[PDB]
């Protein structure tokens, strides 16, 4: 029932044609200027070709009024446990010394763990000292080495990418009908640039604009929700903060590859002669992922994830202020000269009068082709144009008013010739 | 994954009509025997394409598979006057060539593989425009293009070529341009579908998505050193083949494979299977995506 | 020696389905190694302040 309510038409400057064929061939090159539509509404640059029923259409649909974050810095992080490699040697056996094993370099493997590899595996050798003797476990009086081994696992099945807003993006999702009738859905946010088949669109005006999101970090889940946390973006990967053992891709959290990066000296261990338990303490992120997951509202709005594309958005209760921005790439629009004809029939109006939302209007176009119908008044205030059908088809568009009792003569036509049609119906006041 | 850039799968020729003078050392094609048409595809950092595409189809072998139409005439005379049809269509391409040719292969607007000819004794210039007088001379073709081939049933017959911001390039007439032009010189790749036209590409959408294929696999020999054998003679699960063959888990899990008994060493090829194209929106499984450089006219105020 | 945080450890016996008994401790957010996978102490709200003077 919703359809094109902004109805302008195009300027002479950038609009042309060409007989090819005995084939009004349109062509359009330039920027134009449209009204955006509300919830509901639509909006349509109507061409004029040579002649009168020569009116095509470029009807966009509004989805709803959506504000995206950007993003920008942003990391893998994850959970991980070590396990630790102990490995307990005499003096003067191999590479246990007294003086090797104190400064043990990380960077270098030991002989006693160098049969795992040089993986990319996260590991890191270490080097205790211990008692000599025969208390313990060897032959000499000078203090024996403990070889230590430890790599790291990955624990969690999924990672997380846990990013950072500095601004709300107030996107419109907008579903663009072509003149041949490819349909394509797009997205324009602010002053976003989005390329076509027939040129490119673009957001001017805008109105809704969330400010105050630097402090405040985001949580992103593949195929689940998303979440939100209540305080800074933190980068520096130190102890304590979210993001001690980071990465930078998916790959490198679930298989623990080495590009990832981490705090220097941060997994424990006790020394027992024999025994080792090398233990971290990581902030787990499922913690403040589950107390803070998504609906969560703030303020006065309502955070949430988005359908189809991946990105947190944010939903506000305001109205649609916005102007569109269009432009053609010297895209060819052909229409036959020979249209059909048809006769259209009143049905219902119910809307209001002066305002953004309009009133829909039910009219029913009975012809016996594919066609494009047009019509207009007498003073000049309004317009309708309607795709025409085969068969009994039911139609209609989005038809604002400046008074509740609608009572105006409107004249249609489907390939030239007109024919009267009264319309009448009562509106309601919406601002 | 050992790279065998030689073996052929299905046909393997490399001639046209009106010049079979390499039938010898190229029908079909194997290790043995010498040809300009093959040889000069296996150059290092030259051809990344053909390198990639090294288990697939090319554009002659495609039109020997009789899966695609040819030009006609197929080996246009540049040595006869009152013109030739093979003029419009070579003349746009300004590339450089080696010279001891004789041959050079394209694609014209009809979708076919149209190519040049020279009779004994005269050989191609640097641009191969005309033949002149003559030391070895190549009788086999000079690739033009860059382009590979393979086995594809899809219907795309109504899929004309689809450019943004150009008016005209190569030779066809595409859109209408009222206002002025800018003729330049840029490297437009291009496609072709079963029984269609010559299709530019304007943003190159490729992806290979690798199944088990008959074509995607490389049999041995084994002797008591692993030379390349066939793979249209290894046994397969439920039917009837030559010698028994074996390899690793691929093969083996497609195929019959008895390890020990088993007389050759079929392993995985390296860069083939099914290879799809993005064009107007859609996924499509073309004959062969390639690229040139032509001349290209686009927009001017 | 010294201890620069007090923190809040918790020795858990970990009974197994089948009934292997096995003792083990978590403290704040350490992990350790079961034979049944691993288990870490999440949630955590108990501390005692001013260590490293003594």
């Amino acid at each position: 029932d919703p359809g094109c309510s902004e109805l302008i038409q195009a300027s002479s400057r950038i609009t042309t044609c060409s007989t090819e064929g005995v084939n009004t061939k349109c062509r359009l090159s330039g920027t134009a200027l449209i009204r955006a539509g509300s919830v509901g509404a639509e909006a349509c640059l109507m061409l004029k070709g040579v002649k009168e029923d020569q009116t095509k259409f470029l009807k966009i649909k509004t989805v709803s009024s959506e504000l995206s974050c950007r993003e920008g810095q942003s990391y893998w992080t994850g959970s991980f446990s070590p396990k630790c490699l102990s490995s307990r040697r005499c003096h003067l056996v191999g590479e246990c010394h007294v003086n090797r094993c104190l400064s043990w370099r990380d960077n270098e493997t030991s002989a006693e763990f160098s049969f795992v590899g040089e993986s990319t595996t996260m590991r890191e050798n270490k080097c205790f000292e211990q008692c000599g003797g025969w208390g313990c476990g060897c032959f000499n009086v000078n203090p024996s080495c403990l070889f230590v081994h430890t790599y790291l696992q990955s624990v969690r099945k999924e990672a997380l990418r846990v990013f950072n807003c500095i601004d709300w993006v107030h996107k419109l999702t907008l579903e663009i009908t072509d003149f041949d009738g490819s349909v394509s859905t797009i997205d324009l946010g602010a002053s976003s640039s989005r390329f076509t088949n027939w040129g490119s669109v673009s957001l001017s005006l805008d109105a809704e604009g969330i400010s105050g999101s630097n402090s405040f970090s985001f949580i992103e889940s593949p195929g689940k929700g998303y979440a939100i946390v209540d305080e800074p973006f933190s980068e520096i990967p130190r102890q304590g903060f979210l993001g001690e053992i980071r990465c930078n891709s998916e790959s490198s959290v679930l298989s623990a590859h080495e590009s990832c990066l981490r705090a220097p000296n941060l997994i424990s261990y006790k020394p027992m002669i024999d025994q080792l338990e090398c233990t971290t303490n990581l902030i787990d992120p499922f913690v403040v992922f589950e107390r803070g997951s998504l609906p969560q509202t703030r303020n006065d709005k309502t955070f949430a994830a988005s359908k189809g594309n991946r990105g947190v958005q944010a939903f506000s209760k305001g109205s649609v202020q916005a102007d569109l921005t269009l432009m053609f790439d010297n895209f060819e629009v052909d229409f036959v000269g020979a249209a059909v004809s048809c006769d259209a029939a009143f049905l219902n109006l119910t809307g209001c009068y002066s305002c953004n939302a309009g009133a829909r209007v039910c009219l029913s176009i009975t012809s016996t082709g594919t066609g494009s119908l047009s019509a207009h008044n007498k003073d000049g205030s309004l317009h309708i144009v309607l795709p025409s059908e085969n068969g009994t088809k039911d139609q209609c568009q989005i038809l604002h008013f400046t008074v509740p009792e609608v009572e105006e003569e409107f004249m249609y036509s489907c390939d030239g010739d007109e024919r009267p049609l009264l319309v009448k119906g009562t509106l309601i006041a919406i601002d | 994954e050992d790279p065998h850039l030689r073996n052929r799968p299905g046909k393997g020729h490399n001639y046209i009509d009106g010049m079979t003078q390499e039938d010898a050392t190229c029908k079909p094609v194997t290790y043995a025997g010498a040809c300009s048409s093959f040889d000069v595809l296996l150059e290092k950092g030259k051809f990344p394409l053909f390198q990639s595409y090294a288990h697939h189809r090319t554009l002659l072998e495609a039109v020997h598979d009789t899966i695609i139409a040819k030009a006609d005439p197929p080996s246009c005379d540049l040595q006869s006057a009152h013109g030739n049809p093979c003029m419009k269509e070579k003349l746009v391409m300004k590339t450089h060539c080696p010279n001891d040719y004789q041959s050079a292969h394209y694609l014209n607007n009809d979708g076919k593989m149209a190519s040049v000819k020279c009779p004994p004794k005269y050989e191609l210039t640097e641009d191969c425009n005309f033949c002149r007088q003559m030391a070895s001379l190549k009788k086999g073709s000079y690739p033009l293009q860059d382009l590979f081939c393979q086995s594809s049933e899809d219907d795309g017959s109504k899929l004309k070529t689809k450019m943004k911001g150009v008016c005209e390039v190569g030779v066809q007439a595409l859109k209408k341009c009222d206002g002025q032009l800018s003729t330049a010189h840029e490297v437009v790749p291009f496609a072709v579908f079963k029984n269609s036209k010559k299709v530019y590409l304007d943003k190159l959408d490729l992806k290979t998505e690798e199944n088990l294929l008959p074509d995607s696999f490389v049999c041995f020999e084994h002797k008591g050193e692993l030379k390349s054998f066939d793979i249209s003679q290894c046994p397969k699960i439920g039917g009837h083949g030559s010698k028994k063959c074996t390899g690793d888990a691929a093969f083996c899990s497609a195929y019959e494979c008895t390890a020990q008994y088993a007389n050759a060493y079929c392993s995985h090829a390296n860069g083939s299977g099914i290879v799809q194209i993005q064009v107007s929106g859609v996924w499509k499984k073309p004959l062969c995506v390639g690229y040139e450089r032509v001349v290209v006219k686009r927009e001017l105020s």
